[PDB]
């Protein structure tokens, strides 16, 4: 919480220089706009004649319009004054918060057949926590219109639910889980994964770009790291073979050893001695036909 | 093949190392920092690493650019002189395991028995004071508001 | 289901809520410009009468023709007090917008969990409702800040405020986008931007069209009477038209008075919207929906037999396997196994043990599945003796 | 106490023993889990090797505490 408290100092100095010049424009002008109204009336009681302007009073004239310019001049320069402040407030929100975060994971991807199927997705997951106005807001100018079968049991959600008002949350869950759908939205989690791994990969391709060296990472088709996200976001199995640190799909499958280390099967016959193998840990000289594939 | 190259060097990256590539992924250099508690500790040095085409299974090759007195390292060239680096190295090592963990090894726990710098196991099994004043000298001679925007006149 | 620690939400806080806090502290610098624009008028009205009178005082002047300039220069007082009153007020109230909308980012460090629950919600309502005013959905983004009680938090203004302009600008009027580039005049000029100039040359146009010449004389010699450069070259071929009917057929005159100007004022228009307020090529949204699904997506994901599919998996429903083809995969450089028989996950307390079958299963899995002494594998339907179960290291 | 062992190839794996136990039974441990012969083995905390026949506490090891694990390696 460094940057917000760095920017609200800035707004703090701002909040209270415009208060203080804000009361003290006021006041000095109505100080001015009634001293001259009491020297309005001064006149009147002095004899009315016209010409009557003596000496007693001229100088007290030029003395009253001297003061009422140079008030007006200062009250107006110390508002320009205060333009240090603003400028202070915009150098440390652009200093402290990044601008372009151009970092795509594929530049130029989503352009006109996927931004139907976002907004199905956003539909779905408003139906989801029974705010139905707005799904139906969103399907009337979006174009698409879901099938009278895949909206009639929300709208009984959607009735109960405005019925109740705790007990909401629980009662939203089992009709979820009674409809047959997962414990949370989809879009939910692919929105918490992308707050995690985002402000991962900008920062790493940017030290990747800071060595010059941006031509490191050539393949395209795969994340330059990896990102954790927890043990309840295990939902399929993957083995990464040790020595080529790539998954183990088919046609080159985890193969176990006399001993108990698993190799991928590609990475075995690399390192075929021609008649005896090796395992890397422990000191135990096998042949490559003693191996029984893995299935996870 | 290339593959394992790119996860080494990204991860290398990655880890906070200062790599330098020279001629492609290849070769190329990266900055190493003597290790805390050592005698060789507020050192920095240089060192390049080369990776052969059959990487993951054939050995890279390490060398000090700069000058570093130990038993078991070439004064000259810089050859490390690691069994786990010349004989011992299987397909399951990686370049953030060296320099994690066996430069640090082999600079805290030389081997003065079959070294490669005679010169200096032999001052090294002799004369410990000795050795550690030669080492300091080589590491300290070799390894060592603006002004506001503008605003505009009003207008009637 | 994704766990989040402070330092990552201070990272989020960095990368993604940049417009947030610069639409207001764009709104306060104008307001601030306009507000020293006001006092400094006024203070040169109330200066010049002040001269006056003195000036006058010097010629032995009558009461009766000083009390009609002290009437005045009261006067003069009050309503600079009043407009100065009203501008720092203004000022005060875009600077309490800011400083709510800093205070509301600053919230999300609560320790109870039942205050980053409604923070999180409220974070992706405010990255869908930018999305939603961004892709073109003014009613349904209303409804949604409506609804999520996020209508201070969000910038909806702008959005609306342009709207308005390019639909007035759709039907053939030519005011409200001259107040909007007369508004933000300061900007405009600064980003060299050339929408006035071609606004006062369609207003010549359109009197040119219904036949109203010495209208058209006289809104050229107030608005053309200053042009240089390219700016002159365009005068002359305006002022061209005057000697030609609105009807006729020539390259210079008839290309031009169609009906396709209109298209290129509103191009014009976009395109300074876009440079005024920084709007990237894609929103906030879009950039973290990507990385999500980029670093959950997995081989598995894509399999035709269709047993890999889990009905947890995000990525694995219909609309996200669709939407998430051509993103990167995920990189997997350490093994992470999970039990098939249980779903938990094999680790070292959970030791895996492989079926002399070849198919691999938890310890705690097949302590709690064994029946008497008997092993029965879950997917080829064969049963085992529970002594031939064989441990597996994982390296 | 609980123990941090640093596999070669990334892994972390959390152990628990005794303050007073030796580093052969540390090893057998080891063994067990990641199944590598403990006459191979190398032990490394705070860039200081581990000799064997010693307990915890005569290298001041601690809870929560993460030593590196590698294979035997020398110079030449
Ligand atoms: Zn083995
Ligand atoms: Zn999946």
């Amino acid at each position: 919480m460094d940057q917000c408290v760095t920017v609200e100092r800035e707004l703090e100095k701002v909040l209270h220089k415009f208060s203080g010049y804000g009361q003290l424009c006021e006041r000095g002008l109505e100080e001015l706009i009634d001293y001259t109204g009491g020297l309005k009336h001064e006149i009147l009681q002095s004899h009315g004649q016209d010409a009557e302007l003596s000496g007693t009073l001229s100088l007290v004239l030029t003395q009253c319009c001297k003061r009422i310019k140079d008030t007006v001049q200062k009250l107006a320069s110390d508002h320009k004054d205060i333009h240090s402040s603003v400028s202070r407030v915009g150098k440390a929100i652009d200093k402290n918060f990044d601008s372009d975060i151009s970092s795509v994971g594929i530049d130029g991807c989503w352009q006109a057949d996927s931004q139907r199927l976002l907004n199905e997705v956003m539909v779905e997951h408003f139906f989801r926590q029974g705010m139905l106005d707005v799904a139906e807001e969103l399907c009337q100018e979006s174009g698409l219109s879901v099938d009278p079968s895949q909206k009639e049991p929300f709208v009984e959600l959607n009735r109960i639910l405005e019925a109740l008002k705790d007990i909401c949350d629980i009662f939203t869950r089992d009709a979820c889980a009674l409809l047959g759908l997962s414990v949370e939205s989809p879009l939910s989690v692919s929105f918490s994964a992308g707050c995690v791994a985002l402000p991962a990969l900008i920062n790493i391709k940017a030290v990747i770009e800071q060595r010059q060296c941006t031509g490191v990472w050539n393949q395209k088709d795969e994340l330059p790291i990896e990102v954790d996200l927890g043990k309840k976001c295990w939902y399929h199995s993957i083995f990464a073979c040790p020595i080529l640190r790539q998954q183990t799909t088919d046609n080159n499958p985890p193969m176990k050893l006399v001993c108990g280390h698993i190799i991928s099967r590609d990475a075995l016959n690399k390192m075929f001695n021609g008649s005896k193998l090796k395992c890397p840990y422990c000191p135990m000289e096998q042949s490559p036909g003693d191996a029984k594939q893995i299935f996870f | 093949g290339k593959r394992r190259m790119d996860t080494d060097v990204v991860k290398l990256i990655e880890s906070k190392h200062e790599v330098t590539i020279l001629g492609g992924l290849n070769e190329f250099v990266v900055k190493f920092y003597g290790p805390q508690g050592t005698p060789y500790e507020g050192g920095v040095w240089k060192v390049r690493v080369d990776l052969p085409d059959k990487y993951p299974f054939k050995s890279p090759s390490i060398g000090f650019m700069n000058k570093i007195f130990h038993p078991n390292i070439d004064e000259a060239s810089g050859t490390v002189k690691l069994d786990v680096i010349n004989q011992t190295w299987t397909a399951l090592y990686d370049l953030t395991n060296i320099f994690e963990s066996f430069l640090p090894q082999l600079l805290a726990y030389p081997n003065p028995i079959d070294p490669l710098n005679g010169d200096a196991a032999a001052m090294y099994l002799h004369r410990p004071e000795e050795y550690k004043q030669k080492i300091k000298e080589y590491i300290q001679k070799y390894a060592t508001s603006s002004s506001e925007s503008s605003m505009s006149d009003f207008s009637e | 289901a994704v766990q989040e620690s402070a330092a990552q939400l201070s990272m989020t806080l960095k990368v993604q809520e940049y417009p947030t806090l610069k639409v207001p502290y764009e709104t306060l610098n104008k307001r601030f410009r306009a507000a020293q624009k006001n006092i400094d008028r006024e203070t040169s009205h109330v200066t010049m009468v002040v001269a006056e009178l003195e000036k006058t005082l010097s010629g032995c002047p009558a009461v009766d023709s000083v009390v009609s300039l002290l009437d005045g220069v009261v006067e003069k007082l009050s309503v600079l007090k009043r407009k100065a009153v009203e501008s720092i007020q203004a000022e005060d109230e875009s600077a309490k917008l800011c400083k709510r909308r800093i205070e509301h980012l600053k919230e999300h460090s609560s320790d109870q969990p039942a205050a980053a629950s409604v923070w999180k919600r409220k974070r992706m309502d405010r990255m869908m409702v930018e999305h939603l005013l961004r892709c073109g959905y003014y009613n349904t983004a209303v409804k949604l800040a409506r609804q999520s009680g996020i209508e201070d938090l969000v910038n909806i203004e702008m959005f609306l405020t342009a709207k308005e302009v390019e639909e007035s600008l759709e039907r053939r009027e030519t005011a409200t986008c001259l107040a909007w580039c007369h508004d933000n005049k300061s900007r405009l000029r600064k980003m060299k931007s050339c929408l006035e100039f071609s606004l006062r040359i369609q207003e010549f146009i359109e009197l040119i069209r219904q036949n109203k010449r010495l209208d058209a004389v006289r809104h050229a010699r107030k608005h053309f009477s200053q042009a240089e450069g390219s700016q002159l070259d365009e005068v002359r071929q305006a002022m061209g038209m005057l000697a030609f009917p609105p009807d006729t057929h020539i390259s210079p005159y008839k290309d031009l008075l169609d009906p396709a100007r209109w298209r290129m004022l509103i191009q014009q228009f976009r395109y300074d919207n876009y440079r005024l307020h920084q709007l990237g090529n894609n929103s906030v949204f879009t950039l973290t929906l990507q990385a999500g699904l980029s670093a959950i997506k997995t081989p598995q994901c894509y399999k035709e037999d269709g047993s890999s599919k889990s009905p947890d998996c995000p990525v694995c429903s219909r609309s996200l396997n669709k939407l998430a083809q051509p993103l990167p995969m995920a990189h997997c450089a350490n093994s992470r196994l999970v039990c098939k028989i249980s779903g938990d996950v094999m680790n070292e307390n959970n030791p895996p043990m492989m079926l002399p079958n070849g198919y691999v299963y938890g310890y705690n899995s097949l302590l709690s599945i064994r029946q008497d002494d008997k092993v029965v594998c879950p997917r080829t339907k064969e049963v085992f003796h529970f002594s031939q179960a064989e441990k597996v290291y994982i390296m | 106490m609980q123990i941090f062992v640093k596999t070669l190839t990334g892994k972390t794996i959390t152990l628990e023993v005794e303050p007073s136990d030796t580093i052969e039974n540390v090893k057998a441990k080891i063994q067990d889990k990641e199944g590598i012969p403990p006459d191979q083995q190398r032990l490394i905390f705070a860039g200081k090797q581990l000799e064997d026949g010693r307990t915890l506490s005569d290298y001041n090891i601690q809870k929560e505490s993460t030593l590196h694990l590698v294979l035997r390696l020398r110079g030449g």
